[PDB]
C-alpha cells in the first residue's frame, strides 16, 4: 500500500460579491458635527478591512475589542460606522473609560467596546480662512451621556436656579460651541475626521464579514481540498456528468462524497480517492 | 455683574521699552478674558483671547497671562504702531462687561507751552456773543491747567477746553480754551488774561490784552 | 475672510427711533453669533446685546431690555439693532462684531465699521467762520499763530484747510466741542513765522457737507 500523502492543500471559494462600500464613509464630501453624528448601518456584504489597515493615510487606528489582523477572519451579524470631526487634542477622548467635554456628553463609548476607532487629519477640507463654522459641539448638559446616545436638542442650558425662559442671561448658556477652524493653526487644534466602527454579534446569523481567500486549482495531483467548508482529499479531474443548478455536492452509493463543483467556473469535478493499495 | 478695572490709567513710556497692563477682575472669571486694541478713529481689534491665546495675524510680542481675578498683558518691544487704547473684556457670563482702558502714550523730554491769546474780532462782535481764545501750543506732558482772570477776577463755569491728539512728528500736544460770554459782559470789563501752569514751566506765564485798545 | 458692512451715520431727535443694520459681506449668515457694542464720544466701550442668527436667539443687557430689539434676516444676511426712545445720552458709535457661537470663550474677532448716531434737537446749520488775527506781535520775533474759529454749526463734521491745501506744516485742527446750545464749534490755528506776516495771505476754506457751505475767510493783522 503506497499510501502517500497529498502534496499540499488548496482552498477555493466563490467569487468576490458586493464590495461593501466603505468608500462613502471615508471619502465623503462633508462629515457631521460631533454633537449630531451619523450612524450609517452596514448589512450583508463583504467587508475588506485590509485596505483600511494598510492605507498609510490615517493617524489613529487604535483597535480595542479585536485584533486588527483577525478582522478578516471573525464574522459579524452587523457593523455600524459613526462619523464626525473633532480637534486634534480631543481624539484621545474617543476611547472607553474617558472623560472630557467631547467624550462625556458628546460621544460616549461603552467600557465593553468591541469595535474600534479610525481618525485622520484633514486640514485641507474642513478649514478655511476666516473660520469654518459648520462644525459645532456641545459643552453644557444637565447630565452625562450613557454610551452610544445622541443628543441634538438645543434648549438653553440653565446653570443656576433662576428661571431662564428660552433666552440667554445670567446663568443661561447656549449649549453649543463652534470650532474656529482656520488654516493657520497648530496641530491639536486642526480638524480630525473620525470614523468609529462597532461590530455587533446578534442572535441572527452573521451576514457582514470578510472575503475568503481562494487559490488556483490543480488537476491530476493529490491535494487537500476545501470547497465552501467541505474538506477531504483525493484527485480532482473532469467528469462527463451533470449537477442540477442548485446542487453543489453529491453523495455516492454507500453514502460518501464523490463529486464536488468548484465555485469559480461552475465546472464539475470528481473527488476520486487517491490510489491506495 | 462682574466689574473689571484696569491699572494704570495712562502708562506712558518710550519706544522700545516693555509695557505691563493689568485687568484686575472683581469677581472671578475662570480664564476667559479678551484683550482689544483701539487706535484713534478706528474699530477695536482682538489681540489675546482666553487670556493666553494670540489671535490670528497678531505679532508675537503681545503675550498675555494670569488667571482667576488678576490678569496681565505684556508687550515685549514697543513699536510706533503699538501706542493705542487697550481694553479687556470678561467673557465669563452675562453680560460681557468691558474695562476702563489704558492710553499707552509716548514719553519725551518735558516741553514748555507757547501761549497765544486772540481777542474777539469785530466781525464776531456783530452779534451778542464774544469769545476769547487762549492757545497752548506744542507742550508735553498732557497735564496742563488754564484759568482765566477777567479784570483780575477768577472766571469759572463758562470756559470750555479742547486738546488735540499726540503729534506724529514730535509727540507734543496742543490745547485751546474759549471764553464764551455775551457782548454786554465783554463791553463791561477791561482786562482779560489766561494763565498757564505746566510742569515744564518755571513760572506761570500770563498774557493779557486790554479791551478795545489793540 | 468675513466682512461686516454697516449702515451710515444717522442724525436723529430725542424720543425717536433708530435702526442700525450690520449686513454680512459675503452672502448669508452661518453659525456666527453677532453682538452689538457702542462707544460714547471720548469714553470706553459698552456691550448691549447679541443675537444667534441661525438658531433664532437674541436678547440684550438688563440695562437695555425693553428698549432694544435685535433681529436678523437670514435670507439677506442682515442683522438689525432697532433702538427706541432715543435719549440725548444715547449718542455714540455703534459697532457690530461676530464672536463665535457660544458667549463664553473666543471673543469678537471681526468687527464692523461704526455707525455714528447723533441724537439732538437742532437743524442743519452752516458754520459761522470768524478770524483769529495774529494779535500781540511780541511773542518771539519770528513766530506767530493765527487762524479762524468755526462756531455754531450742526452737525459734524466740518473740514478746515489752509491755502487750498497748499499749507499743512504746523497746522492744528482741534476736535469739535459740543456747546450748551446744542451746536458744535472747533478752531484751526497755524504757526507762521513773523517774517511772512504782511506779505503772505492765508485763507481758511471750510467745507461743511450737510449744508454745502464753502466759506473763504482771509485772516489779516489787527487792522493796523
Amino acid at each position: 500500500n503506497f499510501r502517500v500523502q497529498p502534496t499540499e492543500s488548496i482552498v477555493r471559494f466563490p467569487n468576490i460579491t458586493n464590495l461593501c462600500p466603505f468608500g462613502e464613509v471615508f471619502n465623503a464630501t462633508r462629515f457631521a458635527s460631533v454633537y449630531a453624528w451619523n450612524r450609517k448601518r452596514i448589512s450583508n456584504c463583504v467587508a475588506d478591512y485590509s485596505v483600511l489597515y494598510n492605507s498609510a493615510s490615517f493617524s489613529t487606528f487604535k483597535c480595542y475589542g479585536v485584533s486588527p489582523t483577525k478582522l478578516n477572519d471573525l464574522c459579524f451579524t452587523n457593523v455600524y460606522a459613526d462619523s464626525f470631526v473633532i480637534r486634534g487634542d480631543e481624539v484621545r477622548q474617543i476611547a472607553p473609560g474617558q472623560t472630557g467635554k467631547i467624550a462625556d456628553y458628546n460621544y460616549k463609548l461603552p467600557d465593553d467596546f468591541t469595535g474600534c476607532v479610525i481618525a485622520w487629519n484633514s486640514n485641507n477640507l474642513d478649514s478655511k480662512v476666516g473660520g469654518n463654522y459648520n462644525y459645532l459641539y456641545r459643552l453644557f448638559r444637565k447630565s452625562n451621556l450613557k454610551p452610544f446616545e445622541r443628543d441634538i436638542s438645543t434648549e438653553i442650558y440653565q446653570a443656576g436656579s433662576t428661571p431662564c425662559n428660552g433666552v440667554e442671561g445670567f446663568n443661561c448658556y447656549f449649549p453649543l460651541q463652534s470650532y474656529g477652524f482656520q488654516p493657520t493653526n497648530g496641530v491639536g487644534y486642526q480638524p480630525y475626521r473620525v470614523v468609529v466602527l462597532s461590530f455587533e454579534l446578534l442572535h441572527a446569523p452573521a451576514t457582514v464579514c470578510g472575503p475568503k481567500k481562494s487559490t488556483n486549482l490543480v488537476k491530476n495531483k493529490c491535494v487537500n481540498f476545501n470547497f465552501n467548508g467541505l474538506t477531504g482529499t483525493g484527485v480532482l479531474t473532469e467528469s462527463n456528468k451533470k449537477f442540477l443548478p442548485f446542487q453543489q455536492f453529491g453523495r455516492d452509493i454507500a453514502d460518501t462524497t464523490d463529486a464536488v463543483r468548484d465555485p469559480q467556473t461552475l465546472e464539475i469535478l470528481d473527488i476520486t480517492p487517491c490510489s491506495f493499495g | 455683574e462682574i466689574v473689571l478695572t484696569q491699572s494704570p490709567g495712562t502708562l506712558s513710556l518710550s519706544p522700545g521699552e516693555r509695557a505691563t497692563l493689568s485687568c484686575r477682575a472683581s469677581q472671578s472669571v475662570s480664564s476667559y478674558l479678551a484683550w482689544y486694541q483701539q487706535k484713534p478713529g478706528q474699530a477695536p481689534r482682538l489681540l489675546i483671547y482666553d487670556a493666553s491665546n494670540r489671535a490670528t495675524g497678531i505679532p508675537a510680542r503681545f503675550i498675555g497671562s494670569g488667571s482667576g481675578t488678576d490678569f496681565t498683558l505684556t508687550i515685549s518691544s514697543l513699536e510706533p504702531e503699538d501706542f493705542a487704547v487697550y481694553f479687556c473684556q470678561q467673557r465669563s457670563n452675562w453680560p460681557l462687561t468691558f474695562g476702563g482702558g489704558t492710553k499707552v502714550e509716548i514719553k519725551r523730554t518735558v516741553a514748555a507751552p507757547s501761549v497765544f491769546i486772540f481777542p474777539p474780532s469785530d466781525e464776531q462782535l456783530k452779534s451778542g456773543t464774544a469769545s476769547v481764545v487762549c492757545l497752548l501750543n506744542n507742550f508735553y506732558p498732557r497735564e496742563a491747567k488754564v484759568q482765566w482772570k477777567v479784570d483780575n477776577a477768577l472766571q469759572s463755569g463758562n470756559s470750555q477746553e479742547s486738546v488735540t491728539e499726540q503729534d506724529s512728528k514730535d509727540s507734543t500736544y496742543s490745547l485751546s480754551s474759549t471764553l464764551t460770554l455775551s457782548k454786554a459782559d465783554y463791553e463791561k470789563h477791561k482786562v482779560y488774561a489766561c494763565e498757564v501752569t505746566h510742569q515744564g514751566l518755571s513760572s506761570p506765564v500770563t498774557k493779557s490784552f486790554n479791551r478795545g485798545e489793540c | 475672510e468675513v466682512q461686516l458692512v454697516q449702515s451710515g451715520a444717522e442724525v436723529k431727535k430725542p424720543g425717536s427711533s433708530v435702526k442700525v443694520s450690520c449686513k454680512a459681506s459675503g452672502g448669508t449668515f452661518s453659525n456666527y453669533g453677532i453682538s452689538w457694542v457702542r462707544q460714547a464720544p471720548g469714553q470706553g466701550l459698552e456691550w448691549m446685546g447679541r443675537i444667534l442668527p441661525t438658531f433664532g436667539t437674541a436678547n440684550s443687557a438688563q440695562k437695555f431690555q425693553g428698549r432694544v430689539t435685535i433681529t436678523a434676516d437670514e435670507s439677506t444676511g442682515t442683522a438689525y439693532m432697532e433702538l427706541r426712545s432715543l435719549r440725548s445720552e444715547d449718542t455714540a458709535v455703534y459697532y457690530c462684531a461676530k464672536e463665535g457661537l457660544a458667549f463664553l470663550g473666543y471673543g469678537m474677532d471681526v468687527w464692523g465699521q461704526g455707525t455714528t448716531v447723533t441724537v439732538s434737537s437742532a437743524s442743519t446749520k452752516g458754520p459761522s467762520v470768524f478770524p483769529l488775527a495774529p494779535s500781540s506781535k511780541s511773542t518771539s520775533g519770528g513766530t506767530a499763530a493765527l487762524g479762524c474759529l468755526v462756531k455754531d454749526y450742526f452737525p459734524e463734521p466740518v473740514t478746515v484747510s489752509w491755502n487750498s491745501g497748499a499749507l499743512t506744516s504746523g497746522v492744528h485742527t482741534f476736535p469739535a466741542v459740543l456747546q450748551s446750545s446744542g451746536l458744535y464749534s472747533l478752531s484751526s490755528v497755524v504757526t507762521v513765522p513773523s517774517s511772512s506776516l504782511g506779505t503772505q495771505t492765508y485763507i481758511c476754506n471750510v467745507n461743511h457737507k450737510p449744508s454745502n457751505t464753502k466759506v473763504d475767510k482771509k485772516v489779516e493783522p489787527k487792522s493796523c
